[PDB]
RNA sequence: UUUUUUUUUUUUUUUUUUUUUUUUUUUUUUUUUU
């Protein structure tokens, strides 16, 4: 299973910690606030996202991650409701649970719920939920695997990372925010990919509407 | 009464009409009513909003603020209502008495209690130094010496408008003292002697890191014992 | 380098007259674009030039025009930067006496230049100084900026001359080695291919409307 | 806006409570914030709480090519970059800020020039191939002393650090497995450790400079509200030999010489609690690890 | 917007975009604005004029949106921000900014959008007064003379 | 394998214990190039010093409407040495660091309150360089900021003392430097406090008091050095003008 | 920065016939400098020069022996202008010409900077400009010229063939020898409608129409020679007489300016 | 008087009122600066040896346009600050309120001109205000521009002569300096055409040359730190009538030799 | 004993890493108390 954390850190607006298998990601959110004035639009929200790796400096194979990481939130938050203002977005990535030579979807993952459990956390307006989830298909057996260990992931032929958009309680799913295949596959497999990352997407979003509802009722009256 | 989570079902007979509150929108393109943020939905010409934790303050009007002078200008101040967020302006005509010959004398760096009048969305807020409403002056100009409190705007809120907070009558059992309340996360405080003012600091601090009402007293005890 | 893929840092890299063809106007997101192809028996080049401008620049009011050139290396790099920059810097001078300036207050005009193709068929940078000057002139023409004369040059010996008004009059002088006493006729050889490059761009103005 | 902005109310409060023996959060004048270590599962992961601060550091090595003026030594580096998750008022990419220029001076003259690691055993054949060592500090949380911290966080790490086992096969070399031949840990000679003092002036500048009485303040271990406001600081590292590795004091409010060396004396006792502490947490990890081994057999 | 004047960024000189290249697409995926990414922080501002995606700034007066009563003005009765307007140069300024009016029939919004910016397009029908076809909603605006 | 300190009580250049080197200083040596300027020689040290301002801005963001800003600049060119350095020294975090060191402790000295909206810029060139940079690198700028008129409440004074086993050495030069541990100091006026305290090498701990009154003497001595130059040259100016 | 009216004023009396100079100076003449020389012991050579408006400039030499067959050129120049970045176009250009008319071939006899078979000298010439008003070609040409003929160099005392058996390099320890090599001049010229300047001054360098740089040595003209531009609001453009007629007015004024720099 | 030092212990007396130049701890007056100690009444101070020039109310100065901003210009005269030149505070030959000219400033002064304005009062930090309100100030022209150092200009009751030649001066107290042919105002002394740029296009060889040779003398007696004065002016331009050529005067040993002369004819 | 109120100015951040180098060498059997 995941472990999930609320409200960590004491100078932001919201942050949160993200835990799966040997993954660790840490995220923190500050918004709405002030913008630069290169970074302004003139009716809607402005971002600001960075990531940072668990080992080195930051490379060209962080920035690929920061566009995808863009790509999903994008249509999640409620932009037009803060006019020219800026929310940033950074993830720091304690520990990669994966082969950072060769695969990077693990992280992706993490990013993708720890920057979400961050923005439910501020107080940012939202449209509606999300989860994500890595997949994978081992050699020889041609089997799907949901959450791949490290030692599964070196002997695959394709990985995928699968978010999904879900509303009304979380049983209707909106919208594909991001499927990112690599590998050698055909339309069946494909097809039968998608199939079942839909209700291993719907269980996490049912486990992470409990923990959000556990962290946050005290905090109310 | 209900938990809800963005994107849920609205439970609201669409034939009646209900007015809006914080935490829910109305889409521009469908005209469609639906949640935005999570928490607690209440219900009361009926009123529907969401009670939701937050940390970072958006203006609204008749709201209840203490501002920093960061700027003077040729016809008004510059505020800053918290830091990293976009400024207010309030004007030299906003005082009880003003005019061109009786000017403000505030400086950069002094503390001011207001009132929001003006929060347009195409444009910069505006304060005001006394209640223009009603013509009252309830507490509003410069707060002397005292020192300031940083807490989240639930807190804040418990505090300003539920008389069953009991955090004001057991710090009233200890010393006597002044206080004003800031919807902005704000609050400032004062007594005769500087060891009271940092034992009313300190329990301050402890009640807002906690969440239970209960244990108010034992805290307040402990703090004043430890300044001797 | 963080922005940059340049593999395993243990790496070592393996150690082992003229006829042109002119043409304006096909590079979409720029202002004016040329091309520029010429051959002959031992020589072979080809260069590309790209205008954008007049454009917003940054910094206070100024009453007339700015005018920047960057040279760039093509398929091989042939030169260094210090090379480069002193071409770039000689140009500009050369283009500083032809634009109308006066006509474009607090707005810039940059200037791209591309050596793409260079080969020897059969004291090497001052050869391709009047191919970069005719495309630019080329360019500048069809961008739409004003131009008091167009602008050419010749090569002899090391010795490259620019000339404007019928070769009347000089615009730019580069001299590196070569005779000391040669003068003259470099300056008659500068101008025969000068007048020679004038007739085959006003042609090439002229005839693709 | 990414400025902090102090009313005149709070700089007099926090000023006059100085000048009655008081401070916000309770500690007195000498008093250093407590310690929490905490160590990860991988070797060289390691996350250290003062307070409120926070601060994370890793550790990692590979196969490099040694200099060519110093053919029989390895590679050390250590990188601090600060991001916005500590706080708002940090810039993402800025490493020419004045400050964060002093505290990369201050740590590498504390740790990389002092000779705390041996870099002489990170040879593995001399003049061809060597091992380049990584130190990378994570900053979290703000609440002031990032340089204590990250020291600290910095020399736990390489304590706890182990790198793999390898042979010598004619030309090349051969790096076993980690289940195969127990990986081996660094050489270390002696750990260094530093503490940062804050002054004050409860008067005016006429009376620092041309006064008689020297009735200047130094507190230990400032936190964020009272390091907006000081008018000096000092950074003094040393060791449990008595030694003074490194001292800066880089402009700021003129102070006594004897006040100066009151505060290098005062910063012994803190480090050698702190030194025990370590090492005692060091040796509950080891023997942990080796009874939940034993465990498995 | 402000109380005084509207600032502006000019997208086209005489039915001719200015500039060519708009920058589109090399911020990335989103939204971003033109100076918002990566390659803002890395301009080299010796050796060129502007960054990709740069436009000229204007700015309007409240006492020049019109010709009559140019001291009643309430400059958000006029305009929203993300409308288009069309205008005429009174002056070069400053190294930053033109200086722009509107005082004439027309000139003013050609373009806008409902629920500033987040509905769909209205159109025009006075002076005045702009309409939303999908829910009869009007809101004010100049509107400058169509036809 | 070098003598040191000779049982004798000399040094390798022939001084003693407690002597500095040669102190040599002028004033007003680049008139039409600054409103301040100092030409230093301390041993085989060469140090030019200018002082620009206080003049408007360059730039609206750099403007401050209750005190003036200060910058320091440090140039050491590559023929400082007897080996040619091979790349340039601008952008070393060694050079930042001692601009910051050298900006912090004028902040508290000149009366920065007295010139709002102005900027006074500092810009240093390094000739050549024999140990103990960073004291002449003081003394230079104090002789140049006084010479440009600017409002000061004191002199400030730096020096070097190395420690060799158990015996203080003042003024050390690259010999020294090169074979024991050094500490430099910046000292006010008369008194016994500190602007700046910097040592970069191991220590006793119970060995720095006697090196720190050591160093306060000389640097007194450097000062009256300082003042008696500066009178000297008064002296001529008024004189005659 | 001039006005309209002061450009206008200034350029009508510099195109006029006969000239009129603001200072009143003749169109060959020169105005006074300062030479100190040999006052950076830790240096091969080196020297200072003070010109009448401001201007400073500080060369110094230093050596290095090296391989003369892997090394191509025994020449290098560094140049240093306070105020100007280290990539700037005009330190670029005028550190591409001093190298070119440095080189191997061009009347600088690089054959007196050999010792032993195999090895021999490398020059350093480093340039810092401290002050400067103006394009600063001529004064550093001149700085180099006075700190080249001011210099000495080791001694060799150890063996000079070493083709078959090959020994390291020894030197005398305290003697050294004087280079005698030759050092060209560059000069710098203004047009000013149809007259030429030598050695303008600022607010000449405003109004010129264009400019000229020229190189000698030991009598003649050498091949580096360029048009340059001194400002960029009056570049025009020159008729070819007035190429022909610097290059007869630097022949015949280089003779004098030599005789004022020795010693 | 007595020369202080930084730092330097001034008096004790518990009777002196502190000026500028000093600072004080309790009874005890320091000294700030390098200058000299002055007494008016019961006031002390040190006036320091060097500085730039400060502006006073009533000052005639010469000064280059820096920036054209809002309703206003930014003026260079070589103080720490620049001047403010008001719109109100010039002179427009149509009108100011016509039935404009706030948005087209640079049709009357842009950047880089030079004008003569006179200093009309002073901000709360020094810096002044301008203004050009009567017909003998406005923009410079038909003419030559000259710097020095403003402690060499000795204060007097006029700042603009008649020299012989048909030569005029503007002697400015920044120490800024405009040589020009004398025109019918200045003879007079002893509308839409007030901010054109053009020169007169009958300036004559003669004019010219004085306009060279006045130049070389007022640069030989900065050159030897002596005052400049009209007096002084005329006196080196006729003692500089030995030499033919004007170009021999920039000789360092001519012009000490002209100041020389000048101090002696002056001591005898 | 009428009559007498004087108070000046400003708007939204300069662009490319850590390496930052001088005075000269050796030789054949455990453990404790001596």
């Amino acid at each position: 299973s995941v472990q999930a954390e609320i409200g960590i850190l004491d100078h932001v607006d919201g942050s949160s910690e993200f835990v799966s298998q040997d993954t660790k990601v840490i995220c923190s959110v500050t918004g709405p606030i002030e913008p630069k004035a290169r970074q302004e639009l003139p009716t809607q929200l402005a971002l600001e996202i960075i990531v940072r790796p668990a080992k080195g400096v930051a490379t060209t194979r962080e920035k690929v991650l920061e566009d995808k990481l863009r790509a999903v939130l994008t249509p999640l938050i409620t932009r037009h409701c803060y006019p020219r203002q800026l929310c940033q977005i950074t993830c720091q990535i304690l520990e990669s649970g994966e082969d950072e030579a060769e695969f990077s979807l693990r992280e992706l993952s993490c990013c993708i719920n720890a920057a979400f459990l961050a923005l439910v956390d501020a107080g940012i307006a939202l449209n509606s939920m999300c989860a994500s989830i890595p997949i994978a298909i081992i050699k020889d057996t041609s089997d799907i695997i949901v959450d791949p260990t490290a030692e599964q992931l070196k002997i695959s032929l394709s990985v995928h990372t699968l978010a999904l958009e879900f509303v009304n309680g979380g049983k209707v799913v909106k919208n594909v925010l991001l499927l990112d295949s690599n590998g050698d596959f055909n339309e069946d497999q494909l097809f039968s990919l998608l199939e079942l990352g839909e209700q291993k997407c719907q269980e996490l979003v049912t486990n992470i509407r409990r923990i959000i509802q556990d962290n946050i009722s005290p905090r109310l009256v | 009464s209900t938990f809800i989570f963005p994107g849920d079902s609205f439970p609201v007979d669409p034939t009646t009409p209900v007015k809006l509150g914080p935490g829910i929108y109305c889409d521009p393109n469908t005209q469609e009513i639906r949640p935005v943020n999570t928490g607690v939905l209440h219900v009361s010409v009926q009123t529907a909003y969401i009670d939701y934790s937050s940390k970072r303050y958006i203006p609204s009007v008749n709201d209840f603020v203490i501002g920093v002078i960061i700027g003077t200008f040729s016809d008004s101040y510059k505020v800053s209502l918290q830091n990293f967020s976009s400024s207010v302006s309030l004007s030299y005509m906003a005082f009880p008495n003003a005019s061109k010959k009786n000017r403000p004398t505030l400086q950069v760096g002094d503390l001011v209690y207001a009132r929001v009048c003006t929060a347009e969305k195409e444009l910069e807020a505006e304060i005001e130094c006394f209640d223009s409403t009603t013509g009252r002056d309830a507490g509003f100009g410069i707060l002397e010496d005292g020192m300031i409190i940083d807490v989240n705007l639930n807190f804040a809120r418990q505090l300003l408008f539920n008389n069953d907070f009991p955090l004001l009558k057991v710090l009233a059992a200890h010393t006597k003292f002044e206080v004003a309340i800031g919807l902005n996360g704000k609050i400032w405080v004062k007594c005769e002697e500087l060891s009271n003012t940092l034992a009313c600091y300190r329990t301050i601090m402890e009640c807002c890191q906690k969440n239970d009402t209960a244990a108010f007293k034992d805290i307040a005890k402990r703090q004043f014992k430890e300044i001797l | 380098d963080r922005r940059r893929l340049l593999g395993p840092a243990a790496a070592k890299p393996m150690a082992f007259e003229q006829e042109l063809s002119l043409h304006t106007g096909f590079i979409e997101n720029c202002n004016g674009s040329a091309l520029v192809e010429a051959r002959s028996l031992g020589h072979q080049t080809s260069l590309i030039t790209a205008v954008y401008g007049p454009r917003s620049i940054r910094g206070s009011f100024t009453s007339q025009g700015t005018i920047s050139i960057q040279l760039k290396n093509g398929l091989l790099e042939k030169y260094n930067t210090n090379e480069l920059k002193e071409v770039s810097s000689f140009l500009m001078g050369i283009f500083n006496s032809v634009v109308n300036l006066s006509r474009y207050p607090k707005s810039g005009i940059d200037i791209f230049v591309y050596l793409t193709y260079d080969k020897d068929l059969t004291s090497q940078i001052s050869s391709l100084i009047p191919h970069c000057i005719t495309s630019i002139t080329l360019a500048l023409a069809d961008a739409g900026i004003e131009l008091v004369d167009m602008a050419g040059a010749g090569e002899a010996n090391g010795t490259v001359v620019s000339f404007i008004k019928n070769g009347e009059e000089i615009v730019g002088f580069w001299k590196d080695d070569g005779d000391d006493e040669d003068l003259l006729e470099c300056l008659d050889r500068c101008k025969e291919q000068y007048n020679r490059y004038r007739d085959l761009m006003i042609s090439c103005l002229m005839n693709q409307e | 806006a990414k400025d902090i902005e102090i009313s005149a109310s709070e700089s007099k409060f926090i000023l006059e409570a100085l000048r009655q023996n008081y401070r916000l959060d309770g500690r007195s004048f000498d008093q250093f914030r407590d310690v929490e270590i905490t160590f990860g599962k991988e070797f060289g992961d390691v996350s250290v709480k003062m307070g409120n601060t926070k601060v994370h550091c890793r550790i990692s090595c590979q196969i490099a090519q040694p200099y060519e003026d110093r053919p029989f030594e390895g590679l050390f580096v250590i990188s601090t970059e600060i991001s916005p998750m500590a706080g708002s008022q940090f810039e993402n990419g800025n490493i020419t800020g004045e400050d964060e220029v002093l505290c990369s001076r201050i740590i590498e003259k504390s740790v990389r020039r002092s000779g705390a690691l041996d870099v002489e055993g990170l040879c593995i054949v001399a003049g061809s191939k060597c091992w380049a060592v990584r130190a990378d500090v994570h900053f979290l949380d703000c609440d002031g002393g990032f340089i204590d911290a990250s020291c600290i966080a910095v020399m736990a790490g390489l304590m706890h650090f182990k790198k793999p086992d390898i042979t010598v096969h004619g030309e090349q070399i051969i790096v076993h497995p980690v289940n195969e031949r127990e990986p081996v840990p660094l050489g270390i000679l002696h750990i260094p450790i530093c503490v940062t003092f804050s002054f004050f002036n409860p008067q005016d500048t006429e009376e620092n400079i041309k006064g008689e009485t020297n009735s200047e303040i130094s507190i230990i271990d400032a936190t964020l509200k009272e390091e907006l406001l000081r008018d000096g600081v000092l950074t003094v590292t040393l060791n449990k030999n008595r030694e003074v590795v490194q001292v800066s004091k880089a402009g700021g409010l003129p102070m006594d010489a004897l006040t100066l060396m009151k505060c290098c004396h005062e910063a012994y006792s803190i480090i050698e609690k702190i030194t025990d502490q370590i090492l005692q947490l060091l040796k509950e990890d080891s023997e942990k690890r080796n009874k939940y081994a034993a465990m498995l057999t | 917007l402000s109380l005084q004047r509207a600032n502006v960024e000019i997208l086209a000189v005489e039915d001719k975009p200015s500039p060519i290249d708009s920058g589109i697409g090399s911020n990335g995926s989103g939204i971003v604005a033109a100076g918002g990414g990566s390659g803002a922080a890395t301009f080299s501002v010796s050796q060129a004029s502007s960054d990709l995606g740069e436009t000229f700034r204007g700015i309007i007066r409240s006492q020049d949106v019109r010709s009559t009563d140019r001291d009643r003005v309430k400059v958000i009765e006029c305009f929203k921000p993300g409308d288009i307007v069309r205008a005429q140069v009174l002056s070069l300024g400053d190294g930053t900014n033109y200086y722009l009016t509107t005082a004439r029939n027309d000139l003013g919004v050609v373009f806008a959008r409902a629920a500033n910016g987040a509905g769909g397009l209205m159109y025009a029908t006075d002076w005045q007064m702009m309409t939303s076809p999908v829910t009869g909603a009007t809101e004010k605006r100049k509107c400058a003379k169509p036809f | 394998r070098l003598e040191i300190y000779s049982p004798e009580g000399l040094r390798l250049d022939g001084r003693r214990w407690n002597e500095l080197r040669r102190f040599e200083s002028s004033i007003n040596t680049h008139p039409h190039a600054a409103d301040g300027s100092s030409y230093m020689e301390q041993g085989n040290n060469k140090i030019i010093t200018l002082v620009k301002g206080p003049k408007e801005p360059r730039l609206k963001s750099q403007m401050d409407t209750s005190k003036a800003l200060l910058n320091v600049s440090v140039n050491i060119t590559k023929f400082s040495k007897f080996e040619r350095s091979k790349s340039s020294h601008k952008n070393e975090r060694r050079v930042l660091e001692i601009q910051t060191s050298l900006v912090r402790m004028f902040e508290k000295n000149v009366m920065l309150n007295i010139y709002p909206r102005t900027v006074i810029d500092i810009e240093i060139h390094v000739l050549e360089q024999d140990g103990g940079i960073m004291g002449s690198l003081i003394n230079g700028i104090t002789l140049a900021l006084i010479d440009a008129g600017i409002s000061m409440f004191d002199y400030i004074s730096g020096i070097s003392v190395g420690l060799y086993d158990t015996t203080p050495l003042l003024d050390t030069n690259s010999l020294e430097e090169n074979a024991m541990s050094t500490v430099t100091l910046g000292v006010v006026g008369k008194s016994e406090k500190l602007s700046l305290l910097l040592v970069e090498d191991k220590i006793p701990l119970d060995r720095l008091e006697n090196v720190l009154a050591i160093g306060i003497a000389g640097a007194h001595r450097v000062r009256d050095l300082m003042d008696e130059e500066l009178r000297k040259h008064a002296q001529k100016r008024v004189s005659n003008a | 920065s001039l006005s309209v009216a002061e450009k206008s004023y200034l350029y009508d009396s510099l195109a006029s016939t006969p000239s009129i100079r603001p200072d009143g100076r003749l169109p060959h003449q020169f105005r006074p400098i300062e030479i100190f020389t040999d006052f950076l012991p830790s240096s091969n050579g080196s020297s200072r020069i003070i010109a009448s408006d401001g201007s400073e400039c500080i060369v110094s030499i230093k050596s290095k022996v090296v391989d003369h067959h892997v090394e191509n050129e025994l020449l290098q120049v560094d140049v240093d202008i306070a105020g100007q970045r280290d990539d700037a176009l005009v330190v670029e250009t005028i550190t591409s010409l001093l190298n070119k008319v440095l080189k191997s071939g061009s009347g600088v006899d690089s054959s007196k900077l050999q010792l032993t078979k195999k090895y021999s000298f490398k020059i350093f010439v480093d340039v810092l400009v401290i002050s400067s008003h103006s394009h600063p070609i001529s004064l550093i040409s001149f700085a180099i010229y006075s700190a080249l003929n001011s210099t000495y160099l080791p001694k060799l005392i150890s063996a000079f063939d070493d083709l078959e058996v090959e020994e390291l390099p020894t030197f005398h320890d305290y003697d050294m020898v004087k280079l005698d090599i030759n050092p060209p001049l560059v000069f710098i010229l203004a047009v000013v409608g149809n007259n030429m300047l030598l050695d303008p001054a600022a607010n000449e360098s405003e109004v010129a129409n264009n400019g000229l740089i020229i190189s000698w040595s030991n009598g003649k003209i050498t091949s580096p020679i360029r048009s340059v531009a001194l400002n960029d609001s009056n570049v025009k453009s020159f008729k070819p007489h007035l190429l022909k007629q610097g290059l007869a007015m630097v022949e015949k004024y280089a003779p004098d300016v030599v005789r004022s720099l020795e010693n | 008087s007595q020369i202080v030092t930084p730092g330097e212990l001034v008096t004790d007396d518990p009777i002196w009122m502190r000026g500028h130049g000093t600072y004080f701890l309790d009874n005890m007056t320091y000294s700030s600066v390098a200058g000299t100690v002055s007494r008016v009444n019961r006031l002390l101070s040190v006036i320091p040896l060097k500085g730039r020039y400060a502006p006073e109310t009533g000052d005639h100065v010469v000064g280059r346009i820096a920036e054209v901003g809002n309703k206003r210009w930014k003026v260079d005269i070589g103080g720490k600050q620049h001047a403010v030149l008001m719109l109100g505070s010039v002179n427009l030959p149509g009108g100011i309120l016509r039935r404009s000219d706030e948005l087209q400033m640079r049709s009357f002064l842009k950047e880089g001109d030079l004008l003569n304005a006179e200093v009309q009062s002073l901000f709360q930090d020094g810096s002044a205000s301008l203004h050009t309100r009567s017909l003998k100030y406005g923009k410079l022209r038909n003419g030559m521009f000259c710097q020095v150092p403003s402690s060499l200009i000795v204060r007097a009751k006029n700042h603009t002569h008649n020299l012989p030649g048909n030569i005029t001066v503007v002697l400015g107290v920044n120490g800024y300096i405009w040589l020009r042919k004398t025109s019918q105002m200045d003879l007079a002394r002893d509308s839409w055409q007030i901010y054109s740029d053009e020169n007169d296009p009958s300036i004559s060889n003669n004019i010219r040359q004085a306009i060279c040779r006045y130049a070389n003398v007022i640069k030989a007696l900065a050159f030897c730190e002596i005052g400049i004065t009209q007096q002084r002016i005329v006196s080196a331009y006729e003692a500089s009538m030995v030499y033919s050529n004007v170009g021999e005067l920039i000789e360092k040993n001519v012009m000490e030799s002209i100041g020389s002369d000048i101090l002696t004819a002056e001591k005898m």
